[PDB]
RNA sequence: UUUUUU
């Protein structure tokens, strides 16, 4: 499933038709397969910026402890090179970043 | 009172309650005799025993309020008779011996109160009273260790580190680090113990000095500050921002910055006086802290620079109030300090008036060192060396342990001056050795090693010895700054007399590791002669 | 949220317990509430505000 | 059933040490919308809170010793601050200068207020008298006297005619401006009140005491109109919202909490601070609260109408 | 009281620094200032009594 | 021909006031036999068990207050101590030389315990964290931390991955030093604790009581395996012997009992030490003991295998 | 082995 999905992407991204949903049928692979897609970085530096002003301004309300936990940081990772996860086993605050 | 004892005049005085409020409402006004025969009154009818152990401590306080001491020791030993003891007599029995000066009684009640006594609950008050029974002995050592034995037991009870902060302060203030850690843990442990903890921070704070990291929002006006918000009551609050602000100047001129929080003592010394004026009784305290509050504010005018307001403020204390040989004290430092701070040379009938008044109060080491530095102003040298001699005798004799020190520094340093000028009759070098060899008796002073150093390279300036006494002053860490740039000057100096390139240029590093501005300078003038 | 729907229905149940007459588990269920959100559980949503 | 109530911003480390006053004043009449803070430094650090966070504009500062009390006045760009230091100087707002300097000593003032008017700047002392001064116009006109103890609370009803005084020991002490005569001393708590507030329209006054319960007296009797204790610790704040139906109050617990007149009950508490906070406020039409506290922090929260 | 009268030279070097010794604290910790002047101790009547 | 526990020594003034903490370190093993102690008097002194007796080697200090607890590693000749104002000291052991001074807060610090590699010296705090200080390089590697009371003692597993904590308020949290994971927490008791022993191949853990119990529970469950009863006041030391066979415990009613744990009942009993009894050690083997009492006399008893 | 509300 891994090099099917970097295949798929890999003729995905020749053309342009990139904003692509995917629908799994249950959470684990959900999570799985975008932990282990792993190298695309589909996005420049201008967008960089803009991803990380708006969530860093977003996140930063809430306390110290609440703001390095394992899901937000790992989120935070795929959500910088331009990648999210939309299951239902996740913190609403991080589904509506992603949305 | 005399509402409550009308009250109680209109009832038929026939039950236990209403000749028990009777009495205490009476000995609350005064009239001890009449509270004591209501008291028997109320003895008569009486079931219960508890109560009747209660009815006979009342009667011992109320008859010791007169005096009659004796009759009072016999009827709490008639109380503890009954067949259980109330935990209540046996606390004033213990106070009753305190407040005569003899430990005999005091520890056989307090044995009697620790053997079969658990049901008390408080854990503060035996401590305190077992305190107190030592400090009476003078022991003055034992206090602490006492303190800190009960805290070991219960490392809990916030009042018991509180107590032990307070004790250091007072007893042994040469804990003064661990006394400030001791009431940072009693503050911490709570909220509402904070107004104590925070002042007895604080004076701990005072005492250390300025032994920190040069650390902001942790000195000692901070936390004294943070007290003053917390209670705004207490006199003790008001006389300790007076001692943090002129401690805080003194620092800051030793770093050479600026001086800063210049003119608020007379404000301070308002604010003590109104709140000191509705605390109930503990008069002798109450009288000690105006008048250090007194002689603090006098000072710190004196030494910001306004002279006058000092003066006014001297004669009006005098114009309340026949003489006190204290204040006048104040009065001749205020008005001698004009006249010298210009040269002048002063006649013998105001000199000899000056000493005469310090005699007047005598048993107080700063007064004989204020005025050994008068004479060593004008130069009478063993005048001020006589001076300084009767200081440290009462010193010693007083058990105190700073004023020994400061008293021997001071002679060291009076000796050096004289030895500077190349004076003849070379016996000034001998006081200098006498003078620091009991220094470092008592302890381990780096001014008295620095000012051997000096005696050495002035008097025989010689090659090695001097040279290794200075680098062992100058290169073993744990020196203050100050001490070691002029140990390491005067080693440049002679260092260059014996010529060595290398050598000087590793002292030129070990100032480079530092910060410095004058040795170097002065290398690079003194490089090219 | 499972959290989330608790301290919701302890909190019906402070409306309850006051109609029915049951004035200790009303001062239980308003304590129960009152010590169940603290944190990113109870985060505000990004649309709502 | 509540409302949606929330942070809005966080600024992280304002002062240097703790932050002991803070005063939220809607003064222009445009929306400027200036927030000015004092601490244990000599700053009377001057913000704005513009459109969603709030920009530094002044530092100014000539105190000596910790601020205890700032103020702002509702007619004029104008602040009033008294510190350790016994002084009250009181500032400019508008080119960040000192204007004058009024020496008054812990026998002359500790805490702060200004007039409805903004004229007059009373203030609590020692001995317990309340001190009025004047601004723009010299010191020290009269002097209201209540014969009690050191003096920490001082109130000014919005509509005048009413002045308020609490004390360390819990009494409580109801003047009127028109003459100066006391019109009734409640008994109130029983240890050190230094909080009071009236309500828009005068006739509701809240205390606050050491032990952690909240008097709800009224005016013009004696009657009080009920107890709410939900802290923990000291109460050290209590500000009445601009409607006449809920109030803010801070505690020494480290914790905001709002209740409602109405039914004497506590709506939301707010759990962020980490310290001791020592300051709550409203904002003009009350619907955000401002909150400093004893770790250097301020806080804006968002109370919706 | 023997001599009644000291005469010496102020400025004997102009090299070489005077002895300014202030007092900070009870527990002994003193320090080494420049200009000269009086000694200067910090609380000279002693701790306030707390 | 019985060999009976001997009393075999009695040192009379080993300190000037109450001794608090006695370790026993066979580090060399030709005659150094090091024993430690520390005693209220703000010194820490070096004995060595020479031939029959113990001869003084050197006092050393720096301390403020009393000194409250000292250790002595295995591995490594090396010291360390702590005092009640929170100040950490390592010992040389060979020059005494204060190797390293580590300090520490007004809460970080109550008693001391080495890593068995000896790295680590794991420490108690008055507010219930257990924060761990790297030897020799490091100050505050991190802080492993619960939520609860005052923590008295403090245990070390020998194998490792555990690490047993009591307190004050009388319950026990085991950590694994893997991750900083809580295993399990057991009540325990409703009174304090002051000390907590594992065994080697640590499989039981040994806890003492104020109330003068002493409870056995096994490391893989919390099962309260055990209870003895035969102190009559506070249980104040508990130490175990290089083999898993049996105990000894040092009362505050001046008796120090020898239990075991395959019978639960005392095989002896030691009447000695007039003042109440603050610590016991075993030394390599199962041979001698070492009890340092609130009188200041140190007794060297004996105990075959 | 997906999804949900008073």
């Amino acid at each position: 499933d891994r090099g099917v999905y970097l295949s798929l992407l890999a003729s995905l991204r020749t053309r342009a038709q990139l904003p692509v949903v995917v629908f799994t049928f249950s959470r684990g692979r959900c999570d799985e397969q975008a932990s282990g897609l792993t190298s695309l970085d589909l996005t420049t530096s201008s967008e960089k910026s803009e991803i990380h002003l708006f969530l860093q301004r977003c996140l930063a309300r809430l306390r110290g402890s609440d703001r390095q936990l394992p899901q937000v940081l790992h989120m935070s990772e795929l959500l910088n090179r331009g990648l999210g996860v939309h299951h239902s086993g996740i913190l609403p605050i991080l589904k509506e970043i992603v949305e | 009172y005399d509402k409550a004892i009308q009250a109680f005049k209109s009832t038929p005085l026939e039950v236990l309650e209403d000749i028990i409020g009777f009495a205490l409402a009476l000995f609350m006004k005064g009239l001890y005799k009449e509270s004591s025969k209501a008291y028997e009154r109320a003895l008569s009818i009486v079931e219960s025993e508890q109560d009747k152990a209660h009815i006979l401590t009342a009667l011992a306080i109320t008859e010791y309020k007169q005096g009659k001491t004796d009759v009072a020791k016999t009827l709490l030993f008639k109380c503890s008779i009954l067949k259980e003891p109330t935990t209540e007599s046996l606390q004033a029995l213990c106070a009753l011996g305190l407040a005569m000066q003899d430990a005999t009684l005091s520890k056989a009640a307090l044995n009697e109160l620790l053997k079969h006594i658990k049901h008390k609950d408080s854990n503060y008050q035996r401590c305190l009273l077992t305190s107190a029974i030592y400090a009476l002995q003078g022991r003055s050592v034992a206090v602490q260790k006492q303190i800190s034995k009960a805290v070991h037991s219960n490392p809990g009870d916030p009042a018991l580190w509180s107590l032990l902060s307070r004790v250091v302060a007072q007893y042994a203030q040469r804990n003064a680090k661990g006394g400030v850690v001791a009431g940072n843990v009693a503050h911490i442990l709570d909220s509402n113990h904070g107004k104590k903890a925070l002042l007895y921070t604080a004076v701990n704070q005072l005492a250390m000095g300025s032994s920190s990291a040069e650390d902001e929002k942790n000195t000692a006006l901070k936390t004294i500050q943070k007290a003053a918000l917390l209670s705004p009551g207490d006199p003790a609050i008001w006389a300790g921002l007076m001692a943090a602000c002129h401690a805080d100047d003194k620092l800051a001129l030793v770093n050479n910055t600026q001086p800063k929080r210049i003119d608020l003592y007379l404000a301070l010394l308002s604010a003590v006086s109104a709140s000191i004026k509705d605390e109930k009784f503990f008069e002798n305290y109450n009288q000690s802290l105006e008048k250090w509050s007194l002689s603090q504010a006098v000072t710190g005018l004196i030494d910001t620079g306004r002279i006058s307001e000092a003066e006014t403020l001297c004669t009006k204390n005098l114009k309340s109030n026949p003489d006190q040989p204290a204040v006048i004290l104040l009065l001749r430092q205020v008005q001698c300090k004009p006249l010298l701070e210009s040269q002048k040379p002063l006649p013998d009938a105001v000199l000899e008036e000056l000493q005469k008044t310090v005699m007047s109060n005598s048993t107080s080491v700063p007064a004989w060192q204020w005025l050994a530095h008068v004479y060593q102003s004008q130069g009478m040298m063993r005048a001020a060396e006589m001076c300084y001699r009767k200081s440290l005798q009462l010193a010693s004799q007083r058990g105190s342990w700073s004023g020994k020190l400061s008293s021997l520094l001071r002679l060291a340093l009076l000796a050096l001056k004289v030895c500077m000028a190349n004076i003849s009759n070379d016996h000034w070098p001998s006081l200098v050795q006498e003078a620091t060899t009991e220094a470092l008796k008592l302890c381990f002073c780096p001014l008295a090693v620095l000012l051997q150093a000096l005696l050495q390279f002035k008097r025989k300036m010689g090659a090695r010895e001097t040279r290794r006494l200075l680098e062992r002053v100058v290169y073993q860490p744990g020196y203050p700054k100050s001490i070691a740039s002029t140990a390491r000057w005067y080693l440049l100096r002679h260092l260059y007399a014996k010529d060595d390139y290398e050598l000087i240029d590793v002292l030129v590093n070990n100032a480079k590791t530092h910060g410095d501005t004058r040795a170097l300078e002065l290398n690079q003038r003194l490089s090219s002669q | 949220r499972c959290i989330q729907r608790l301290a919701e229905m302890c909190r019906s149940l402070r409306g309850a317990a006051r109609l029915v007459g049951e004035p200790v588990l009303g001062a239980k269920m308003e304590t129960a509430a009152t010590l169940l959100r603290r944190d990113i559980v109870f985060a505000a949503s990004l649309y709502t505000q | 059933m509540t409302n949606q109530y929330g942070i809005l911003f966080k600024q992280e480390q304002a002062h240097d040490d703790a932050i002991w006053s803070v005063a939220w004043g809607t003064n222009k009449k445009e929306n400027s919308e200036t927030v000015v803070t004092g601490s244990l430094d000599d700053l009377v650090k001057v913000w704005k809170w513009r459109d969603e966070r709030l920009d530094l504009q002044w530092s100014l500062e000539g105190h000596q010793l910790g601020v205890v009390s700032v103020d702002i006045s509702h007619t004029l760009p104008i602040a009033a601050s008294s510190s350790l230091d016994a002084h009250i100087r009181l500032w400019d707002l508008e080119n960040g200068k000192q204007i004058k300097s009024i020496d008054a000593g812990p026998v002359d003032a500790w805490t702060l207020a200004f007039s409805p008017d903004s004229q007059y700047l009373a203030t609590g002392t020692h001995v317990g008298k309340v001190n009025i001064f004047g601004v723009e116009s010299g010191k020290k006109e009269y002097s209201l006297d209540t014969r009690g103890k050191f003096i920490l609370s001082i109130a000014y009803s919005p509509d005048g005619k009413y002045l308020a005084s609490g004390a360390i020991d819990g009494i409580i002490n109801i003047f009127d401006i028109a003459t100066g005569k006391l019109l009734h001393t409640l008994e109130g708590h029983a240890m050190p009140i230094r909080s009071l507030t009236f309500s828009p329209d005068s006739q509701l006054l809240v205390t606050a005491s050491d032990d952690g319960y909240i008097k709800i007296y009224d005016v013009q009797h004696a009657n009080l109109a009920g107890t709410l204790s939900g802290h923990a610790s000291w109460v050290l704040n209590v500000a009445f919202c601009p409607d006449d139906t809920h109030f803010v109050s801070s505690s020494s617990d480290k914790s905001v909490k709002v209740w409602d007149v109405g039914t004497r009950t506590c709506v939301h508490t707010f759990f962020d601070h980490q310290d001791q906070v020592w300051g709550v406020k409203y904002n003009g039409n009350g619907s955000k609260i401002v909150s400093v506290g004893d770790d250097q922090e301020i806080h804006i929260y968002d109370c919706p109408i | 009281m023997m001599e009644t009268e000291r005469l010496v030279l102020p400025p004997p070097d102009p090299l070489d620094l005077p002895l300014r010794a202030v007092e900070l604290g009870c527990t002994g910790h003193w320090e080494l200032l420049n200009l000269p002047g009086a000694p200067e101790s910090s609380l000279p009547h002693g701790l306030p009594p707390c």
